[PDB]
């Protein structure tokens, strides 16, 4: 952080993004929620008896601390190529691993149940754990540098070196795709200058309209060999496009699908956090106490307005987010066939 | 050149000399009119909607500071009339 | 939905030929690159660069680089991470001990006075900074404190030792140093012992003297050569007309330095008519030597541009005999004054040189 | 599109002003949240009219290409120079394509980051709301008006 | 017109019926509001499907 | 096997010696020997260093105590000469505060036995000599600026070109960091297993060779990537290297010695290349890489070593200067 | 242990030399004491680190 203000490498740097980077970011998002949700459970708990009892959240608020100075360490490990660094990260996940099995254990022993919301969330949080871990070897097993003497070192990705590459958006990080941050620093220029064919530059190899032509050729061959058709209808057409941009087509409408189930939370949050604030009712959030401390059940946690209204803003979040994602997905796609039937007319 | 300044002219000039000349004075004032008791309307009906559901969870002609009607229909179908006639005068002063 | 969206995907229309649109390009304002600045600090921006960890491995080296604000808060981060990890590593071994409920009871503590996490958190700094105020003592019940305590003392001779290193080799920079090596704004050519050469000069102000200073000396110029290859900034090594060829220099008043154009310069073929601003040429200058004090070695660089160039003029004498030593006037360290000079090129110098002498 | 404008600009106006009454606290945020509000829409029309500008001039050139290809069909196959032209119009496709996806992706981040605004909006709305109807009693109607 | 008719209008027509020919609840502000919200997210995509 | 190479690639030598009269030099440099070794190694000498010290020093306070008798249980009649010593973990907890300097002072030393104020004044002293050495070699580790060295990046392979007429054997270096190398030189050698008329064999016969600088000087200012290149005069032995005698068992290696002094610790640095017989593209120029932005100027390290074809004779450079001689003299 | 000024600065001198007899300690009481102290021991630590490199 104090270095990059004296380097210029990262004003025009090269990323490679280590092996199982997709399935990184967003475990690290689905935990970054289930620790929000241990960290609403715990001050809802404590709130209702007389002390303190920090031990219900403040390992959770600084598990959420933990998570995001892991990705930002992860990332910034990432945009250089040194794998090396990232033993911490390694070590980490299974520190923490083992310890919250014993956590879980210890509770399973004292007949906590799935009937309590903290069992829940420790039993996922501990999976989530796991599969990051396994993660954090899967790099191990791509790489080979570690312990395998000769490592299989890889190359950044060949359309990132040209000069003439400025849509970095195919190439970077899951985060700065959804919310298109690597956007703001073009923004400036645009204030700056006037935007020319200059300011903008060459697109990705994905989206040259050679590329497109050529994966267009492909998807006509591959039919016409697969099915022998004498005529070419309209359908025959019709097919060669859904066989080229199927495996992009249906992330698009996945997206858009997840993005409406998520945005109608938004109107049964504002039912469930009215319908809760009525009577000014005295909080009875704990029924089933365990040894001096509150667990709050499933409808217990969900029935506080705070809660709710806290997990309204998360579910925008992602709504919000997917729609975009939904969005730019399917402008690829159309730019995409624009390209390929352009040339293929002429 | 430089022009960055200067491109940014937000185009207010081209829009005043816009209205003035080409819409006239009666149709400008009738179009801002309009709109603002539109808005106004879309304002009220949730305010009324709101007191509603409020009060009636167990002399009425007023819109505001009045709490003694046992049904609000009345004045609430009123509301929705107003803002769907305001709609169509919205829209056809617009596009005329 | 609010935002215009109709039934218009055709938008087939015939718009008539667009010719000399008003747009601020009429003139590039950027002007040439300096390859280095006035102040060194080269002003050359590398570009896709295949990272491999190479900036990250040499972390003390990249310390020493850091500014004095973000190197104090690193020092601090770093002790300060010690610190508490260490007390949150006391705090459980005594809470898991079970010394820190308070009772009159069979119990001895480990690490006796541990109360709360706050004790612990002093104690850690007592540890580690070798306070040792004693009112938390470790006592002989629990081998794995003794075996923290070994392994607390460790890491923080470790830290202080690596901290202390790279202190004393940023107090011992001498980047700030370099800065009071003065270069005159702009340089001059001017004829001297009836050929020409490009005269400049250099000036130390502080009294600590440059050991072994060492004046190179590079022209900057795109290069086609006779087989054709493109070099986009070719380096020419630059004479000093020092009286032995070496590069070494005594500097102690502000000399002056020139380069004598012979037959092998690349200064050879230059016109004052051809000393616009767009020439593209630059004349780097490297003064290196060994600082007295810190021993520590230094460069100083600066560059001038074709327009920066001030033809036919010589520089103002500056030294002065006064009553009791020599005097240096430094209000007069870039005053250049004209002199009588031929525009004609180096070239052609030597030519009118090669007719005139052979009269016979 | 004056329609769509005054409305979509009013609506808005009237919106915000029926949360500011709601929760009387949520306008003193407001007004640093109003100032990067205005900052991205400075930014982006700025932005937004450049890359308009280049796509149209960009989509031009394309058109004409083909008109003028289906001119002269049988004079450019006579030289046998169609690859010329092939990669004259991959140029010009991939510089209308470029400019269409820098216009959607400043599009994208406008929206972004707005709804990322709208969305600490509700959470203030709705923070303030109920900490004010736990204490102050606001009655349990306008806390709904003021989340939809 | 039609656009930003058909949300009002439905949502008149809703709240009449429940008041008077369903009469199923007391019409709390936590089924009124979190009509009105599904309503709008509904008019949205249901105006432009066609 | 194949062909061994004096330095590889990396910069790091292949040379081995055997049969040295190991007369403990080796060992004599401990401190020098100490700097070599890696960070885990250093760290486990550190550790054991200070740990032998304070268990030695800790069994000898247990040794006094125990002699001295005032570790057994006592009622007033006696006064221990280290205060709470009553095990030999106390004694040991005591070595570490006194020589860590933390004194917590629940042990002290008391004015009663002269013994312990001597093994007190020894201990501190060792303490402070053991102290002082290890910060000198954490200090020297510190300043160790061989990391350095691998951020300087040569070409992959080197071209023999044709230049301004003349041959030269051309050869591109480059600087990743930001800081800058003062007083940097770039020395050259051929390396190969040269025979004399006068009947002497060389095993490998290390030629210098010159830089073609301007000024004839080894001074290289290194800021952007340079096209470092030797010209092929008569007396370089590069002079008679035919473009098909460039195969693999070709005896030849060019060896590369980039020096300079680093200016952040003030430590001189080297950097080593070598470019085999098969590791050289005759007649290959190099694509040019510094490109100008607005304002500045941008080095693509993605083409760092990319080079293009360009035609040229493949003839020695013995029947390249005398061909042409000799055309000149006929016209 | 704090009764006059004196004992203050006395404290003081234990602090940033490290010698840290003991007598005059910090409890858990105030925890701007705490924070003094952190700010004491890396400001003596940096002044002490830049001496020694001057010196040496
Ligand atoms: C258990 C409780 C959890 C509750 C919440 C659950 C939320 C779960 C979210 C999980 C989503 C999982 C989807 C993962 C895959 C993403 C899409 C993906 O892989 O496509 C990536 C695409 C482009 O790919 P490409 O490199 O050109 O093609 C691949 C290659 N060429 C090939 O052969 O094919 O590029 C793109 O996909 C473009 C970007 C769109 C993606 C942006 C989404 C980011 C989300 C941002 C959320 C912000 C913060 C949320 C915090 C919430 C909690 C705190
Ligand atoms: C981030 C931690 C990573 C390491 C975690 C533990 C790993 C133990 C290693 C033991 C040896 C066994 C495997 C060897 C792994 C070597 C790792 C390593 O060298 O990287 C460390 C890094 C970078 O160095 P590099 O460029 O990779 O080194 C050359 C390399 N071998 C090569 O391929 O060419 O070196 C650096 O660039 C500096 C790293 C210093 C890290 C210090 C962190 C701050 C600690 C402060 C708090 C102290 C905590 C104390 C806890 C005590 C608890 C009892
Ligand atoms: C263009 C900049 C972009 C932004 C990047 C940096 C951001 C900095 C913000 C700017 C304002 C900074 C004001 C800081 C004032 C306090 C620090 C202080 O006095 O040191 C300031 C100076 C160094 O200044 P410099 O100009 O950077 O140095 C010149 C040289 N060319 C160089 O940069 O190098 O220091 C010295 O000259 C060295 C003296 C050291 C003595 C300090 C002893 C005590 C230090 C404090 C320790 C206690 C901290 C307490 C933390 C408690 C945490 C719980
Ligand atoms: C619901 C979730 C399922 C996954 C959906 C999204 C991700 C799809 C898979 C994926 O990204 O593949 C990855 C493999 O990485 C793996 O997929 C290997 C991970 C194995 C872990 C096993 C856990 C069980 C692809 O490799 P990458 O290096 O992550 O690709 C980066 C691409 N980029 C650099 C162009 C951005
Ligand atoms: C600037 C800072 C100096 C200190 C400022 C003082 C403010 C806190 C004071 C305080 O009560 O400390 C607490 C910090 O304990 C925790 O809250 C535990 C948190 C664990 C994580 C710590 C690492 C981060 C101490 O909590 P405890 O040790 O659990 O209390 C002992 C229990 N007993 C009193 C019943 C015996
Ligand atoms: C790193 C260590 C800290 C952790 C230690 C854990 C094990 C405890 C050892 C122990 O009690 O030592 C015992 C001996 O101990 C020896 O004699 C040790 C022999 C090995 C020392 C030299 C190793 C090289 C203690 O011996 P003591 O205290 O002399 O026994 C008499 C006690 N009394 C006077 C109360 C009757
Ligand atoms: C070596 C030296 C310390 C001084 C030696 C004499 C001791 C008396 C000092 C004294 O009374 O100082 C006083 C002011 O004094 C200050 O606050 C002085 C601060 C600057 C002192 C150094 C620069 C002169 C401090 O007074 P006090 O300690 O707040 O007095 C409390 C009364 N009681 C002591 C009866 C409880
Ligand atoms: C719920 C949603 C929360 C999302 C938060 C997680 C996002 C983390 C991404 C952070 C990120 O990539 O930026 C870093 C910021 O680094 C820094 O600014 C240095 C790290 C200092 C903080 C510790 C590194 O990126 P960079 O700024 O270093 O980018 C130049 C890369 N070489
Ligand atoms: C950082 C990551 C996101 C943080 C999300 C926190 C949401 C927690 C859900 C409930 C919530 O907001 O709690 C309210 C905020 O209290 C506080 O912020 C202080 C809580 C103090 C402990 C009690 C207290 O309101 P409440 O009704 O949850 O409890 C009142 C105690 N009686
Ligand atoms: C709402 C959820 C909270 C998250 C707010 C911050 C969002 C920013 C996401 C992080 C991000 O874009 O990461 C990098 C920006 O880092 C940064 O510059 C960090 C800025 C974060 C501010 C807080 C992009 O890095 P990249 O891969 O696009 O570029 C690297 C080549 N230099
Ligand atoms: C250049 C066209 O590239 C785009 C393409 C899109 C996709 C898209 O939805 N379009 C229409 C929808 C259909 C009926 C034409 C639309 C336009 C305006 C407002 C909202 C909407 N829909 C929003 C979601 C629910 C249905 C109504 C978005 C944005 C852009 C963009 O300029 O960045
Ligand atoms: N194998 C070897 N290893 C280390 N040093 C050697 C070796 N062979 C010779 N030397 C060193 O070379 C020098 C003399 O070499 P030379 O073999 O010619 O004579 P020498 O008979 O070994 O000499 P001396 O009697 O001095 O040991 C001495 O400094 C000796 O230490
Ligand atoms: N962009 C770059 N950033 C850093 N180092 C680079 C870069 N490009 C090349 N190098 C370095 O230059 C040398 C070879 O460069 P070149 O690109 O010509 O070959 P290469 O195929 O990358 O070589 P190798 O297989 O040895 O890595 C290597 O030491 C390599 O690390
Ligand atoms: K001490």
């Amino acid at each position: 952080w104090g270095s990059q203000s004296s380097k210029v490498h990262i004003h025009h740097s090269t990323w490679l993004h280590f092996p199982g980077h997709n399935l990184r970011w967003i475990l690290t998002f689905i935990l970054l929620f289930v620790l929000v949700c241990e960290i609403a459970e715990g001050i809802l708990s404590d709130g209702v008896t007389e002390s303190r009892h920090l031990h219900l959240y403040m390992p959770a608020g600084m598990a959420f601390m933990a998570a995001i100075t892991s990705v930002v360490y992860y990332h910034n490990i990432e945009t250089s190529n040194f794998p090396k660094l990232l033993i911490a990260l390694l070590i980490y996940w299974t520190l923490a691993f083992i310890t919250k099995t014993i956590k879980f254990v210890k509770f399973y022993d004292h007949a906590i149940g799935f009937s309590q919301l903290r069992f829940c969330l420790t039993g996922l949080l501990v999976i989530l754990y796991g599969m990051l871990l396994l993660v954090e070897v899967n790099v191990i097993r791509v790489r080979r540098y570690i312990f395998f003497k000769t490592p299989r070192e890889v190359k950044p990705p060949e359309d990132l070196q040209d000069l003439g590459v400025r849509f970095l958006q195919p190439f970077v990080n899951l985060l700065s795709k959804g919310t298109y941050w690597w956007m703001n620093a073009f923004i400036k220029t645009a204030h700056k200058k006037p935007i020319d064919l200059r300011a903008i530059a060459k697109l990705p190899i994905a989206m040259r309209a050679l590329t497109n032509y050529q994966r267009l050729c492909v998807a006509f061959d591959a039919q016409a060999r697969k099915d022998t058709q004498s005529p070419q209808g309209a359908r025959a057409i019709w097919r060669a496009l859904c066989h080229a941009f199927g495996r992009r087509l249906i992330l698009s409408s996945t997206f858009r699908i997840l993005a409406d189930l998520l945005g109608f939370a938004g109107p049964l949050c504002i039912f469930g956090i009215v319908d809760h604030l009525g009577k000014e009712n005295h909080v009875f959030q704990p029924k089933t106490q365990f040894l001096g401390v509150y667990f709050v059940s499933s409808q217990e946690f969900l029935g506080n307005a705070y809660v709710l209204a806290v997990l309204l803003f998360l579910a925008l979040l992602l709504q919000r987010t997917f729609l975009q994602a939904s969005y730019y997905v399917a402008i690829e796609t159309g730019i995409n066939l624009r390209g390929a039937i352009q040339t293929k007319i002429y | 050149l430089s022009s960055v300044l200067h491109q940014r002219a937000k185009i207010p000039w081209r829009a005043c000399t816009k209205y003035l000349s080409s819409a006239g004075i009666l149709l400008l004032s009738l179009l801002v009119f309009s709109q603002l008791l539109k808005h106004m309307v879309l304002v009220a009906i949730d305010y009324w909607l709101a007191k509603w559901t409020d009060s009636a969870l167990v002399c009425s002609l007023s819109q505001e500071c009045d709490l003694d009607q046992s049904v609000y229909a009345m004045v609430f179908t009123l509301l929705c009339s107003l803002g769907i006639v305001l709609c169509l005068v919205t829209s056809v002063t617009v596009e005329w | 939905m609010l935002s215009r969206k109709g039934i218009i995907p055709e938008e087939y229309v015939l718009t008539r030929l667009a010719e000399d649109p008003t747009e601020p390009r009429y003139r590039t304002r950027e002007r040439r690159a300096r390859f280095v600045s006035k102040k060194g600090n080269c002003n050359v921006a590398h570009k896709n660069i295949r990272e491999q960890g190479r900036f990250l491995q040499d972390v003390f080296t990249t310390l020493v680089d850091l500014k004095w604000p973000h190197t104090l808060l690193i020092f601090t981060m770093s002790f300060l991470c010690s610190w508490l990890l260490f007390a949150m590593v006391w705090w459980l071994i005594a809470f898991a001990h079970g010394d820190l409920a308070p009772g009159e009871g069979t119990n001895v503590p480990c690490v006796t006075s541990i109360h709360s996490f706050s004790s612990a958190f002093l104690f850690s700094i007592e540890v580690q900074v070798t306070i040792g105020f004693g009112g938390r003592m470790v006592t002989e019940e629990c081998p794995l404190a003794i075996l923290i305590l070994i392994v607390q003392n460790i890491v923080g001779l470790m830290i202080n030792a690596i901290m202390l290193g790279c202190i004393f080799m940023k107090t011992a920079q001498a980047h700030r140093r370099a800065e009071t090596l003065i270069f005159s704004k702009h340089a001059v050519i001017t004829l001297r012992h009836g050929r020409l050469c490009f005269m400049l000069r250099v000036g130390d102000l502080r009294k600590s003297m440059i050991i072994s200073a060492t004046i190179h000396m590079q022209v900057v110029r795109k290069t086609t050569s006779p087989e054709g290859e493109v070099v986009p900034l070719h380096q020419v090594d630059i004479p000093m007309e020092n009286g032995v060829g070496g590069n070494s220099i005594f500097l102690v008043a502000p000399l002056i330095i020139y380069h004598v154009i012979d037959s092998n310069s690349p200064l050879y073929d230059l016109a004052p008519s051809d000393l616009h601003h767009h020439q593209d040429l630059e004349i780097i200058v490297i003064l290196e030597g060994v600082v007295e004090t810190t021993g520590i070695t230094t460069q100083a660089r600066t560059s001038y541009l074709a327009d920066e160039i001030l033809w036919g003029q010589r520089f103002v004498p500056i030294v002065a005999e006064e009553d009791g030593r020599y005097s240096v006037d430094y209000s007069k360290f870039g005053n250049t004054v004209k002199v009588p000079t031929p525009l004609c090129t180096a070239r052609q110098l030597d030519e009118d040189r090669s007719l005139l002498d052979a009269l016979t | 599109t004056l329609e769509c404008l005054s409305r979509s600009t009013l609506l808005c106006v009237s919106a915000l002003t029926v949360i500011s009454y709601v929760t009387p606290v949520f306008l003193v945020a407001l007004l640093p949240l109003a100032v990067v509000c205005y900052f991205i829409q400075k930014y982006f029309r700025v932005a937004s009219r450049d890359l308009q500008q280049l796509d149209d001039t960009t989509q031009l050139p394309l058109v004409s290409h083909f008109a003028e290809t289906v001119e002269g069909l049988t004079t450019i196959r006579a030289f046998r120079y169609e690859a010329r032209f092939q990669q004259k119009l991959l140029e010009y496709t991939d510089s209308n394509n470029i400019a269409s996806l820098f216009l959607t992706a400043a599009n994208r981040w406008l929206e972004v980051c707005m709804e990322y605004i709208g969305a600490c909006v509700v959470l203030i709305a709705a923070a303030t709301s109920i900490s004010n109807s736990l204490h102050r009693e606001l009655s349990a109607g306008l806390v709904g008006l003021g989340l939809t | 017109f039609m656009n930003t008719a058909i949300p009002i209008a439905a949502v008149l027509i809703t709240f009449v019926g429940h008041v008077s020919f369903f009469k199923e609840s007391d019409l709390s502000p936590s089924v009124a509001f979190a009509s009105l919200s599904l309503f709008h997210i509904l008019v949205t995509p249901l105006f432009l499907l066609s």
